[PDB]
């Protein structure tokens, strides 16, 4: 039963997050580590994958994935900074112009 | 039993990051997440991964988070809202992701249930592939830049990609 | 939270994964179920569409 | 060995070129000694001279492209669908950067990373449609993605600007996240990532009553990610707001070159994997979805932004009920559809940043164009009706083919709703027309006259525009080898 | 083997027991700087740089001269990268 | 790191030399090529000159838009030089050359 | 007399050779 | 009024031409680029006329 | 005169001008010298 | 598994008692070149100042500021107390004398190193003190900055011995000790060390005088105490590696028989207390950076030294097919 509970493991993250964009509409940097938590769930299903299967192509795509969500944290907080910098606020009802 | 246990941190730990009230709370529960899940690589065998976690995750993302939210002063007022009344859309949306995904794999790789008979007797043990074995480290590393290179090329393009992004849209030179 | 809401929200969703556990021996127990059922429905529908082609 | 670089010889120039781009900007935009100068128009014209010497390299050597394919099996693929898809794509950023000159000057736009960020957005489009494997498909995907993100808040003091680009981040790491699940499952249940291999599994066996549910959520799933990047209703949101408050160079970018490049995936994905059924009606209902949601939502838009961003979302429904087929027919359609949309976008995205030096924002502000300037409301009503497909501009040929499916797979549903969206689609684009002809206002907008790139771009799309379905044997005879070359 | 991690974990319990008992005996008798997310940054471009180099060296005597300029690829491109850092003043915090 | 240069589709040629080194390559440059070479590497600096002139740069970016060319115009030459020793591209003085020598 | 600009020159020169290069590569094609 | 218009009518060619590139050169600007290069541009003197002659 | 030019940038810049030399010795060798004793070896 | 309680225990007591006699030796070198006697009173020689000053500070009442983060600025002395003694576990003292033989040690070592800086930056917001905020981020920029040049070392190190053993990385010194040929690498490497541990010439923290308050301003008693006790036994640590990976660990230091007759933990000491001597020495010796001063030397500096050498020694090693 060892694959079903760490497959459950990253289950239960990856649920976590979607839970966290539907409990969190006026905090949107909640929102982003919410997309970060599904993330880590998506490599360690690769992760175990690669164990289960005897096959490598789980770890080099868990270690790619892993640059790209560097890069994604990186760049996702340069625009909130330049969002709070503009506005003063982080508030939900500051970004909501563009409409229609 | 220890995944029982190591699930269950997890899961605590993760609600805190959804739930928090305050946001350097967050990304401090999200650190405790990464820990746990540095945990299972290491029960999987896979050391090199459970020590890049530690690395990447909580030594450099995590941080980068952290100078962020705690100079941004978040006040609870811009952030606050009661979530009692998504009770029941939490509810349906999740369990329709909990039966749905919770047992994908069962159809497929049915568990073998523990009988009342010792079957680790008929662990058959191979001693060619002990003779010498190999790292994750290096089973990685045979692949990475040889077989796999243009992919790990096109990650480095992603991560110049960032490093532009940052100046771009921040620096504001004395 | 206190620490010990922090302990009784873990001892909580250690008896969930438990719960979890029962259920997925359940899941395994019925696989021949399934398999039978799956029998009956797939030759129906055999029987079914060789008696609809005998016109 | 150097020999079997020549298959990534395009690649490695455009790289290169950008590259020495980067440093030759960020050395002399530091200078004290030339007074700091703004380098984005240099640096443009440069980039757009490394386009089209990346073209050449890239269509003079159509053979050398699949040299050493065994040794270059497991990066990518390359073959003739690859190659036309290519070109396009090529041919489509070139388009897009002669048309930012103005911008560049005249708005003192100096940023010269804008050029060097679209040019990595063309190396990762280009390595997107040669993509042969779930992870170099998603690296591809999440290299253009980034630089999307970064050049849809380069107005970095702009309220507009700066909130396109947060709702964009957030909502394009979400469907990144959901597909890469999607590819974790595919993985999991079948052991392979390879398209080769996944052909191989999937084929004889659908839905065997005994299905693979981890197959078949991962499908679910990639097909998820790609209909958000297709802007496909119900995940299309993203799209009208961060095309309204990016600046409009790079809405322009974004309405063409990535189509082409996601519909590459999309195909050598699906019409070559083998799930089947479920996959058609994905987009059966994604398509039909979009033309009534998209021409409800022009016809309600006041700003010709918006109104374009909800005309390509309706373009969008049109073009993938030619996937929805799975037939050869229904690819060659789906490729000729795209080409025309991409030129008429084109054609529509000249005029906008032409008038973008009056600040046009509103369709009203059109009103008396006929009267200051009669031959650029002549070409702007030839858009409008070849976006409402007229015959015989070359809009009808994609219309057409809506028709032809739908009365070829059997489907009248989908027929009574082609007719009605494109009643309403007409009605909102001869809006504009009436606008610019047939109104009388108090107050008039006089529009500065545009520069020769964009005059000469209008010219030849115009022409290409109205005479294409005098001469259109080479598309349809380049689009069915495309279709062809699909699977042999 | 795994095995080695065990002595790990009983010796991060016992170093808690004794911080704990330290620390417990004593209780019985709004201005954003932007030079702090550039140096965040480049801390995490180059901590990628340093996991991608593990692999590397320990498997440099089987991926031979391959490895080592595709290798020297990827520090080319990270360092074109730094390179722009550098002259856009991100290294400079006065 | 175990190689392939078998191409898909095959050379349409006579094949002069399967993989052919990298200075027979560079030695096999015709008149053509040269001149495919010299004109890329001609536009490409006067694009340099000319969208040099407003930043006050000319000289710089003429420098810069003839080392885009450059290495254009080179990797355009050897494309095709190399293409016509594998008999990808018609090669009459290549098998011309290989028939006598 | 002379013409002084020496980057002009060596434009020129460029433009020239593009020229001329073209023109070869027609006549040689 | 006389003084400005006397100043610009005897102007040279050459100083025509210094200041036509001039004007063109401060005619838009990228304040946004400019503090990212952490400079700031400056009208030159001979594009600015004397308080004596403006509006307020 | 580009020979001075880079007296100056080593008397300002000398931990560059010393990483520069370091790093391109160690690139220098695999691309130079390794070709060269294969080839020797090859003989 | 039951006497391994006793073995952390035999590793844990003696290095806290060798922190406590650090801070001594400390004291008492400063004081002799500064022509002073230092502490000479509590106890013969001054041996018992540890024991008076540790009973004082657990004798001291706790404050415990009027804070809404009551429980992260408690756990913030814990957090980076903990950090500094479980990196012990995988170091090698001697042949087979370590408690955890890692075959991925290196990468532990690096992992704690980074986990380091939490305890900084908790205890700078969670003080309530925006002169604790700012001195806590600058110092957590630090400690980053110069993460990356010790990183970058460390695969210079690892690309000579082939394996993150940290056995292994001191068996492969027998013949030569990596810090001959590597000695640059080893002097970068003791600066990085400084500037990681917040040591002079880096202390920012100990700038107070100089208007820069530091992170633990607002602590008092024990958790003050943990902060100091973390710092010092890092100290110790950066001294064991410089030991481990550029002096051979407990080789002798030369391969003779009337070397072989003194153990490898005296070698191994005898280099560490070297270290610390240079540490103290530095201390007693210079006056200090700045704040932006020292950020431009991680950066400027010790990056593109460290990235060329990784360069150069894997190049030389490929060129010429010396590699493990
Ligand atoms: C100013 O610098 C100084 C300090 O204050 C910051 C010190 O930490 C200290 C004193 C602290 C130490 C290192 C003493 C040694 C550490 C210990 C083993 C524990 C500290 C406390 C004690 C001596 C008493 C132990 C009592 C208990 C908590 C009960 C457990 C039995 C010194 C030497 C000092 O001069």
């Amino acid at each position: 039963m060892d694959l079903i509970k760490y497959f459950t493991f990253s289950m239960i993250i990856f649920i976590l997050g979607i839970w966290g964009i539907l409990l969190n509409r006026r905090n949107i940097l909640i929102m982003l580590m919410s997309i970060e938590l599904m993330l880590l769930a998506v490599n360690l299903n690769f992760l175990v994958f690669s164990v289960s299967l005897d096959d490598m192509m789980g770890q080099v795509f868990a270690l790619l994935v892993l640059t790209v969500a560097a890069a994604e944290s990186a760049i996702g907080l340069a625009i909130f900074v330049i969002t709070f910098r503009v506005r003063g606020t982080i508030a939900v009802e500051f970004i909501n112009s563009i409409q229609g | 039993m220890i995944l029982s246990v190591l699930s269950s941190l997890a899961l605590v730990s993760g609600l805190m990051v959804v739930r928090a009230k305050n946001p350097v709370h967050s990304v401090l529960f999200f650190i405790l997440v990464f820990c746990d899940t540095s945990g299972l690589l290491l029960l999987l065998g896979l050391d090199f991964f459970a020590m890049i976690f530690l690395v990447v995750y909580i030594g450099a993302i995590a941080v980068l988070f952290l100078f962020v939210v705690m100079m941004f002063h978040i006040q609870i007022a811009e952030i606050h809202e009661e979530v009692l009344r998504y009770l029941p859309v939490s509810g349906i949306i999740g369990l329709i992701f909990w039966w749905e995904m919770f047992f994908i794999l069962d159809n497929e790789s049915i568990p073998l249930l523990p009988t009342q008979r010792n079957t680790t007797s008929l662990r058959y043990t191979v001693y060619a592939g002990k003779v010498r074995s190999w790292t994750n480290l290096e089973t990685l590393g045979n692949l990475l830049y040889t077989y796999y290179f243009v992919w790990f090329l096109v990650s480095s393009l992603i991560l110049l990609v960032a490093m532009i992004g940052a100046i771009v849209l921040t620096m504001h030179r004395t | 939270v206190k620490v010990l809401t922090y302990f009784g929200m873990t001892l909580a969703a250690f008896a969930f994964w438990q719960s979890m556990d029962k259920v997925h021996v359940w899941i395994a127990l019925h696989q021949d179920e399934k398999q039978e059922r799956m029998e009956k429905e797939a030759e129906v529908r055999r029987v079914r569409a060789e008696l609809l082609r005998k016109a | 060995m150097f020999n079997l670089f020549l298959a990534v010889f395009p690649e490695i120039f455009i790289i290169n070129a950008t590259f020495i781009l980067l440093i030759h900007g960020v050395v002399f935009s530091t200078s004290k000694k030339y007074d700091y100068p703004p380098l984005a128009s240099n640096v443009g014209w440069l980039g757009l001279l490394s386009v089209l010497i990346t073209l050449l390299l890239l269509a003079a050597g159509a053979p050398l492209l699949t040299i050493a394919h065994l040794f270059w099996n497991n990066l990518f693929r390359r073959d003739n669908f690859t190659y036309f898809c290519q070109i396009f794509l090529l041919l489509s950023t070139a388009g897009t950067i002669s048309m930012c000159f103005d911008f560049f000057d005249q708005e003192r736009f100096d940023a010269f990373e804008f050029i060097v960020l679209i040019l990595l957005s063309t190396c990762g489009m280009l390595f997107m449609i040669s993509a042969y494997d779930l992870i170099a498909m998603y690296l591809a995907i999440e290299l253009q993605s980034l630089c999307f993100y970064v050049i849809a808040a380069s107005k970095r003091k702009s309220e507009f600007s700066t909130e396109a680009g947060l709702k964009y981040l957030i909502l394009g790491a979400f469907s990144s996240g959901i597909l890469l699940f999607g590819c974790s499952m595919i993985y999991g249940s079948t052991g392979a990532t390879h398209f080769d291999q996944l052909a191989k599994i999937l084929t004889g066996y659908e839905i065997t009553g005994a299905r693979s549910s981890g197959i078949f959520m991962g499908i679910l799933f990639i097909a998820v990610g790609f209909l958000f990047k297709i802007t496909a209703v119900p995940f299309h949101m993203w799209a009208p707001d961060i095309y309204e408050g990016s600046p409009t160079p790079v809405t322009a970018f974004l309405s063409i070159a990535p189509k082409i490049s996601i519909f590459a995936n999309i195909l050598r994905v699906f019409i070559y994997g083998s799930y089947g059924a479920t996959l058609q009606q994905i987009f059966f209902f994604c398509s039909i979805a979009s033309m009534i949601l998209g021409a409800l939502a022009a016809m309600a838009q006041t700003k010709v932004k918006r109104l374009l961003a909800y005309s390509s979302i309706g373009h969008v429904g049109y073009i993938c009920i030619g996937f929805s087929c799975g037939t050869i027919e229904g690819i060659q359609s789906l490729l000729i559809g795209i080409f025309i949309y991409a030129l008429m976008t084109m054609d529509a995205f000249a005029i906008v940043l032409a008038l973008r030096q009056t600040r046009v924002k509103y369709i009203a502000d059109l009103g008396a164009l006929a009267k200051t300037n009669p031959i650029l409301a002549i070409t702007f009503s030839i858009t409008m009706f070849s976006y409402a497909g007229i015959p015989p501009l070359a809009g009808f040929c994609s219309k057409f083919y809506l028709f032809f499916a739908a009365l070829g797979c059997g489907a009248y549903f989908l027929a009574l709703v082609g007719v009605v969206t494109s009643v309403i689609g007409c009605f909102y684009y001869i809006r504009l027309v009436k606008r610019m002809f047939f109104d009388t206002p108090r107050t008039w907008i006089l529009y500065e006259p545009m520069d020769r790139n964009k005059s000469l771009l209008l010219a030849m799309t115009s022409f290409f525009i109205t005479l294409f379905l005098l001469y259109p044997s080479p598309l349809f005879s380049v689009t069915h080898q495309m279709a062809l070359s699909l699977y042999l | 083997m795994m095995l080695e991690f065990a002595p790990i974990f009983i010796y991060l319990v016992i170093s808690l027991l004794v911080s704990l008992i330290l620390l417990g005996v004593p209780f019985l008798f709004s201005r954003f700087d932007i030079r702090f997310y550039l140096v965040s940054i480049l801390f995490l471009i180059f901590d990628l740089e340093v996991t991608f180099f593990f692999p590397w060296a320990v498997s440099l005597n089987k991926i031979d001269l391959f490895g080592f300029w595709s290798m020297m690829a990827f520090l080319f491109i990270l360092t074109i990268g730094f390179l722009y850092e550098w002259k856009r003043g991100a290294l400079d915090w006065e | 790191m175990n190689t392939d240069i078998t191409a898909l589709e095959k050379a349409q040629y006579p094949v002069v030399d399967r993989n052919p080194a990298f200075t027979k390559v560079v030695g096999n440059f015709s008149t053509l090529d040269y001149l495919r070479f010299s004109t890329i590497t001609g536009i490409s600096v006067t694009v340099g000159y000319l969208s040099g002139i407003k930043p006050g740069i000319k000289g710089p970016s003429m420098v810069t838009g003839g080392l885009i060319g450059l290495m254009g115009g080179f990797m355009y030459a050897y494309q095709n030089s190399a293409g016509r020793l594998m008999g990808f591209f018609p090669n009459d003085g290549e098998v011309a050359s290989y028939q006598k020598r | 007399k002379v013409s002084e600009d020496k980057n002009r020159n060596y434009a020129v020169v460029a433009g020239v050779v593009a020229i001329v290069g073209s023109i070869g590569w027609y006549l040689k094609a | 009024l006389a003084q400005i218009h006397a100043s610009e009518n005897s102007k040279s060619f050459e100083q025509i031409e210094v200041e036509r590139a001039l004007r063109k050169k401060y005619a838009r600007k990228d304040e946004d680029y400019d503090s990212m290069l952490g400079i700031t541009r400056e009208t030159p003197p001979e594009l600015i006329l004397p308080d004596n002659v403006l509006p307020g | 005169p580009v020979m001075e030019k880079l007296r100056m940038f080593v008397a300002q810049e000398p931990v560059v001008a010393a990483s520069c030399l370091i790093g391109g010795v160690g690139l220098f060798l695999p691309a130079v010298v390794r070709p060269i004793l294969d080839s020797l070896e090859a003989s | 598994y039951i006497a391994v309680p006793a073995e952390i225990l035999g590793i844990i007591l003696p290095l806290l008692l060798g922190v406590a006699f650090l801070v001594l030796a400390e004291r008492k070198v400063m004081a002799f070149v500064q022509r002073r006697k230092g502490p000479d009173v509590v106890g013969s020689f001054g041996l018992l100042q540890p024991l008076a000053d540790g009973l004082k500070l657990i004798l001291k009442e706790p404050i415990s500021p009027s804070s809404a983060n009551f429980f992260l600025f408690r756990m913030a002395p814990v957090a980076t107390f903990m950090l500094s003694l479980v990196a012990w576990a995988v170091v090698p003292f001697d042949y087979g004398m370590v408690l955890s033989d890692l075959n991925i040690g290196l990468l532990y070592l690096f992992a704690i190193s980074s986990l380091g800086v939490y305890g900084i930056i908790i205890a700078g917001r969670s003080s309530n003190s925006k002169y604790a905020f700012l001195g806590a981020l600058r110092s957590a920029a630090q400690m980053v900055s110069y993460e990356v040049s010790i990183g970058l070392i460390l695969i210079t190190v690892l690309i000579c011995v082939g394996s993150c053993n940290l056995s292994e990385i001191v068996m492969a010194q027998k013949q030569i000790w990596f810090g001959i040929p590597l000695f640059p690498v080893l002097v970068m490497f003791f600066i990085s060390c400084l500037a990681e541990t917040n040591r002079a010439p880096f202390d920012l923290p100990e700038a107070e005088a100089e208007l820069v308050a530091g992170y633990n301003v607002e602590y008092s008693s024990m958790g003050f105490a943990l902060f100091f006790l973390g710092e010092y036994a890092n100290m110790i640590l950066m001294s064991g590696l410089c030991t481990l990976f550029f002096l051979g660990g407990w080789l002798p230091i030369l391969d003779l028989p009337i070397f072989k007759k003194i153990p490898g933990s005296i070698w191994f000491s005898i280099k560490v207390l070297f270290f610390l001597f240079l540490y103290i020495w530095v201390r007693a010796a210079f006056p200090r950076y700045r704040y932006d001063q020292l950020m431009g030397l991680g950066w400027k500096v010790f990056l593109p030294l460290s990235l060329a050498w990784v360069v150069s020694v894997s190049g030389l090693l490929v060129t010429f097919q010396w590699l493990p």
